[PDB]
Order: C-alpha cells, then sequence, then structure tokens
C-alpha cells in the first residue's frame, strides 16, 4: 500500500519557525513528484509547496514564497516543509501529497499534521462526566478548557464505537476549546456495563481516563 | 492565476438521485481538470481527471463532464457515503489551483431528536464553573432551536453549540448546546431546562431538572 505520513505540526509563536516532515513508503520515492497542500480550519485546499523528483527546483505561491522550504531525501524516503517568519493565517492542516506519474493530479495524501500560530498558551482539559439520567440512555464525557486544538476521544480503549458522537470543539470566549463526546447505550446496560472515555490532548501531555455511570441520588 | 469557481456552495440531494455539481474557470483550462473528494476529517480523494476520466477504484455513478471554462460532476444516484466536500483544480498551466468546494448533503426523511439535559458535575461545581449540557441525538434536517431556561428566564449569549457532520451511516445530525453559568449564579436558581425546536417534534420538547433533587 502508497502510505504518505506527516508529522511535526504543532503550536509555534506568531514570527516563529516549524518543520514538518512526510514519511512515504509502499512506492519508490524518488520515481516521484510531490506537493505539501494545506487547509485553513473550515477553508478551502490550498498548495503551498512542490518538489521535483531529485530535488532539484522548487515552486511556492506568492502567499508563502521566501518563507517556506520544501526539500527531500530520497535515501530515507522523506519529505520536509520548513516554515519561517510564521502568521495566524498560516493555522491549517498541511498535507503531504504525491503527483500523479505523468500527470499534475494528486493521487495519495497523507492525513495531515495540524499547525496552529497564536500567542495561547497550552493547556490541557479537564474531563468531567455526562452522568445518564433516570430503552436508550445518553452518557459522555465534557472535555473542558484546552488549547490548542486536537484532542482525541475513544470509548471503552475503541472497543464501543456504536452510537458515538464526539461533537467538534467550540473556541469559547476565555479562548479555550471545549467538547462534548457522547453515547447512546441500553437503559438495561447501565448497572452492569462500565462506561469509560480515553481523553489525549498530547499537546499537552495530558491522558485521562473517566469512568461516566449514573449518579447515586 | 486562473481562478475556479465551483457555483453552488451547498446541495441538499435525497439518496438515489441526481446531484450536478459546477465548477467554472477564468480562462480557457482546455480538458485539464479534475475532481476531488473530502469528507470530513479524511483528506481528498482523486475522482476525475482530464475533465471526464474517472481515477482507478471510482465508483461508475461518478462521471464528470465540460471543457474550456464550464465543467461539471454529476453523482448520477447519490448515495448516503457520499456526503463530501468536492473540489474541482486545473492543471492547464502554472500555478494549479482549486475551487472553493460544493458541499453536498443528503436529503433523507425527517427525523425528530431524542433530547437529552445533564447537570453539572460535583467536580466541576469545585472549580467554580457548572456546564450544563443539552444533548440532540440523531435528527434530520440540521435546523433546530435549542431555548435555555433557568426559573423561567430565557438564557441569551452564555451557551454555545455544536453540530457533528452528517453520519454517513444514517444521515443524520447531532447537536451539543452548553450553557455556562458561575456556581454562584447556577447555585442561585432551581429550575433548569432545555426546550428544542425540531420540524419532527409535533411541539417543543422539554427536558429539565431541579438542581439538588433527583
Amino acid at each position: 500500500e502508497v502510505q504518505l505520513v506527516e508529522s511535526g505540526g504543532g503550536l509555534v509563536q506568531p514570527g516563529g519557525s516549524l518543520r514538518l516532515s512526510c514519511a512515504a513508503s509502499g512506492f519508490t520515492f524518488s520515481d516521484y513528484y510531490m506537493y505539501w497542500v494545506r487547509q485553513a480550519p473550515g477553508k478551502g485546499l490550498e498548495w503551498v509547496a512542490y518538489i521535483t523528483k531529485g530535488g532539484g527546483s522548487t515552486y511556492y505561491p506568492d502567499s508563502v514564497k521566501g518563507r517556506f522550504t520544501i526539500s527531500r531525501d530520497n535515501a530515507k524516503n522523506t519529505l520536509y516543509l520548513q516554515m519561517n517568519s510564521l502568521r495566524a493565517e498560516d493555522t491549517a492542516v498541511y498535507y503531504c501529497a504525491r503527483q500523479t506519474n505523468y500527470d499534475f493530479t494528486m493521487d495519495y495524501w497523507g492525513q495531515g499534521t495540524l499547525v496552529t500560530v497564536s500567542s495561547a498558551s497550552t493547556k490541557g482539559p479537564s474531563v468531567f462526566p455526562l452522568a445518564p439520567s433516570s430503552g436508550t440512555a445518553a452518557l459522555g464525557c465534557l472535555v473542558k478548557d484546552y488549547f490548542p486544538e486536537p484532542v482525541t476521544v475513544s470509548w471503552n480503549s475503541g472497543a464501543l464505537t456504536s452510537g458515538v458522537h464526539t461533537f467538534p470543539a467550540v473556541l469559547q470566549s476565555s479562548g479555550l476549546y471545549s467538547l462534548s463526546s457522547v453515547v447512546t447505550v441500553p437503559s438495561s446496560s447501565l448497572g452492569t456495563q462500565t462506561y469509560i472515555c480515553n481523553v489525549n490532548h498530547k499537546p499537552s501531555n495530558t491522558k485521562v481516563d473517566k469512568k461516566v455511570e449514573p449518579k447515586s441520588c | 492565476e486562473i481562478v475556479m469557481t465551483q457555483s453552488p456552495a451547498t446541495l441538499s440531494v435525497s439518496p438515489g438521485e441526481r446531484a450536478t455539481l459546477s465548477c467554472k474557470a477564468s480562462q480557457d483550462v482546455g480538458t485539464s481538470v479534475a475532481w476531488y473528494q473530502q469528507k470530513p476529517g479524511q483528506a481528498p480523494r482523486l475522482l476525475i481527471y482530464w475533465a471526464s476520466a474517472r481515477h482507478t477504484g471510482i465508483p461508475a455513478r461518478f462521471s464528470g463532464s465540460g471543457s474550456g471554462t464550464e465543467f461539471t460532476l454529476t453523482i448520477s444516484s447519490l448515495q448516503s457515503e457520499d456526503f463530501a466536500v468536492y473540489y474541482c483544480q486545473q492543471y492547464s498551466s502554472y500555478p494549479l489551483t482549486f475551487g472553493g468546494g460544493t458541499k453536498v448533503e443528503i436529503k433523507r426523511t425527517v427525523a425528530a431528536p431524542s433530547v437529552f439535559i445533564f447537570p453539572p458535575s460535583d467536580e466541576q461545581l469545585k472549580s467554580g464553573t457548572a456546564s450544563v449540557v443539552c444533548l440532540l441525538n440523531n435528527f434530520y434536517p440540521r435546523e433546530a432551536k435549542v431555548q435555555w431556561k433557568v426559573d423561567n428566564a430565557l438564557q441569551s449569549g452564555n451557551s454555545q453549540e455544536s453540530v457533528t457532520e452528517q453520519d454517513s451511516k444514517d444521515s443524520t445530525y447531532s447537536l451539543s448546546s452548553t450553557l455556562t453559568l458561575s456556581k454562584a449564579d447556577y447555585e442561585k436558581h432551581k429550575v433548569y431546562a432545555c426546550e428544542v425546536t425540531h420540524q419532527g417534534l409535533s411541539s417543543p420538547v422539554t427536558k429539565s431538572f431541579n438542581r439538588g433533587e433527583c
């Protein structure tokens, strides 16, 4: 299988620098022209860097030229993007993309890495229970007051997926994100089945398992 | 640069019916135009190249047409898994450019939300803040009204909503509304209520609790 894995995205001060990397596998890397394409939250696609097979030449749009440097290492299967003098509007998910052989389209993309340009501080969430009440019952975890994005939430270490909704984070007026993750389950299970939400906010090194149960009354 | 413009920013099409998407170029780009599908949370996927050639492994219900400055993506029998943003792209000349995307929603039948209210946890209250959460689960269409009342006073400006992306499997939405008060304010009031107005409900549904009661 062809695979592209981006890494290196994170939170950086306005004016700072960051270097992204992309690991390629399952195809002969030096045979292919490569792209970096970025997507600001809720926005469209913008290519930001292009490099030839041997790395001999590089191309960038105006929005980025003079600040980004695309490079590659064909011996060790890796594409790079050096980003300097970062601005708030460089905040985006950055994708590594392979150019289709003998064409100009992009036929494989990585999963993307998020770059956040901000002076706000990193802060890990608190995790609070959304306890099932007095058929189908609903329960969840409230993942409150963190920065930057992203956080991941699983249930029962990934064993519970049906009926799960993890909501998009929303920025509070404090400048911190909050979100809830909920699941609907049989009411008959509430005494018997354990429900634990697994929260990981890697930017702040915050891992939490929260068991959620009916409140004693 | 050549500007690509995608005409209906949004489309809402019943499952099994035809969806037609438009992409217009500012200059001639021949047939050097591609289409990408991007589902929420995922990277784009190449659908069509050369204006009308289906990429390998793409289902036959996707077809592309056009030449010059006017291009069209047709999904002949829209399936629920086709919920996505669709982007066009020209590669006729440097620099390559993308259109702004068209978001295709599946217009399923009306589904009323299941509504749940959650009081703030005792652990959060120690922090000095109270979050009250109202959940609307698995409804269609997306339009819904959620109103918070605290001892009969409509609360405005002190809540935020989040809505999931349309569910690929059942084509529904879910919604959370979070009311945030100080602990001091929370403990000054008794009746907390979420009232939900939605097309699938014959009249609004209220879920409520009394602070300190069970």
